[PDB]
């Protein structure tokens, strides 16, 4: 829930080693890792609100 | 129980799919023992003939 903190929020495009419990129609509980490819995407580098 | 009604359903109709594999396998294999039978006759009247 909370265990980093910096003081600046990372842009550029990066990844979640996150692994998650899911569990398929056949009730086959399987954890699973994921990535999450992300970036953050700003149309308008420079106004106030979107920033 | 109401989740293993849910797990007889899927099994069930899993169970029917693999049937349908196996039907229509046996199926055409029917109808191939039957063409291949018929090249085999086509050419034992050729056999037959000279015998």
């Amino acid at each position: 829930p909370h265990a980093r903190r910096a003081l600046c929020l990372l842009l550029g495009p990066d990844f979640f080693t996150d692994v998650i419990t899911i569990e398929t129609a056949d009730h086959a509980r399987l954890q699973l890792q994921l990535a999450y490819n992300w970036h953050f995407e700003l149309k308008n580098r420079n106004d106030p609100a979107e920033a | 129980l109401a989740i293993e009604i849910t797990t007889n359903s899927q099994e069930a109709a899993a169970k029917h799919e693999a049937q349908r594999l196996e039907q229509e396998a046996r199926g055409r294999l029917e109808r191939q023992k039957i063409l291949d039978q018929s090249e085999a006759e086509k050419a034992r009247k050729e056999l037959l003939e000279l015998e």
